[PDB]
């Protein structure tokens, strides 16, 4: 369906499949020219967190890279609805 | 061992419960035919 | 538990269907009644000074919250207590 | 099927269902004019516990 690049491949060339009942995923292809990070953002901060907000972040593999991005928009539903401790 | 006047006053009691906010209309948007979905006219968050 | 249900609105802009509500209802509620702080609780017997040598005050009763307690005869105003000892 | 009153409702007016494979329960209706309590009653008391 897309080009982005290849990210999984659960299949075996030589392998029987059974798609009548549930749909066998075969290759997983998503877009790696952009990416998108999903900030978990707890139930008491959200009254405050708004869309387009001078964010910053850092890779758990960087001693200072410090990324200068921006919040882009809001979900209306928890991280368990969208796509206890909440 | 101590004291106090008597109102002239009014209990209003209480009772604490924890609850959660949740949508008014019960729903989901399923599908009953097979196929290979190839239009999606929505993005998440707007009517 | 058992569930209750609330009837709000969400004009505001957000009450995102996922959050929790520390809910503090009402139940019951009397208007204009008599007060002797709870810890005076001892049937069902009390203690009343005079003078200041205490002479009791058997009563009946209720209904508490959250450490007061309405008093239905009684016991009038200005009187003497023993919350508590 | 009965009147008793309503006790669940797992459905959504607008929702697809798939009853061919397993049977979707839709509303749950049981009788609330009586009730019946079920005393758990442990394996060593039962030689004794009798009916009525």
């Amino acid at each position: 369906p897309i080009d982005g690049t290849v990210i999984s491949t659960p299949v075996s060339e030589g392998q029987t499949v059974n798609s009548n009942q549930t749909t066998p995923t075969i290759i997983k292809v998503a877009d790696l020219s952009k990416m998108r990070i999903k900030p978990e953002i707890s139930e008491g901060d959200i009254t405050k967190v708004k869309a387009g907000q001078d964010v910053t972040f850092t890779i758990l593999s960087d001693n200072k890279t410090v990324y200068h991005a921006k919040i882009d928009s809001v979900d209306p539903a928890t991280t368990t609805i969208s796509d206890s401790a909440v | 061992y101590l004291t106090e006047e008597v109102k002239r006053g009014n209990i209003e009691k209480n009772v604490v419960a924890t609850g959660s906010i949740e949508s008014i209309n019960t729903v989901d948007v399923g599908a009953q035919v097979s196929g290979k979905i190839t239009k999606l006219y929505v993005k998440l968050g707007q009517q | 538990y058992y569930y209750a249900n609330i009837i709000v609105e969400n004009p505001e802009h957000v009450l995102r269907i996922g959050m929790t509500t520390e809910n503090n209802i009402k139940i019951a509620d009397v208007q204009n009644v008599l007060f002797i702080p709870n810890l005076a609780v001892q049937q069902d017997k009390y203690v009343v000074n005079v003078l200041n040598t205490t002479q009791e005050r058997e009563i009946e009763i209720g209904v508490q919250n959250d450490f007061q307690t309405e008093v239905k005869s009684g016991l009038t105003e200005g009187e003497k207590v023993v919350i508590s000892q």
